[PDB]
């Protein structure tokens, strides 16, 4: 029991720790969406 | 920026060719002509 607790903990933490950085993954490509609509649309522009 | 320097350019190049094409607006004129003359032969035939 003890040891069925202590890896349903360990999964949980590493869950959210995998979570945490998509998070982060995701945020660093909508800056790069962000800065790839503005490349897209200044050569439509121009 | 270089897309900028050509976009520059090309606006340039726009605005050459708009002062152009307002100068000119500033082979229908011969078939006119060719009306007038036919208009001048047949007064000339009905004096």
């Amino acid at each position: 029991k003890k040891l069925n607790r202590l890896a349903h903990i360990r999964l949980k933490k590493g869950r959210d720790q995998t979570h945490e950085a998509k998070q982060k993954v995701d945020a660093y490509h909508l800056q790069l969406q962000n800065l790839l609509y503005e490349v897209m649309h200044l050569q439509k522009e121009i | 920026k270089k897309q900028i320097l050509q976009a520059k350019r090309i606006r340039k190049n726009r605005q050459e060719y708009d002062a152009l094409a307002k100068v000119i607006q500033h082979h229908e004129t011969l078939k006119e002509l060719e009306a007038l003359g036919k208009e001048l032969e047949h007064l000339s035939h009905i004096k």
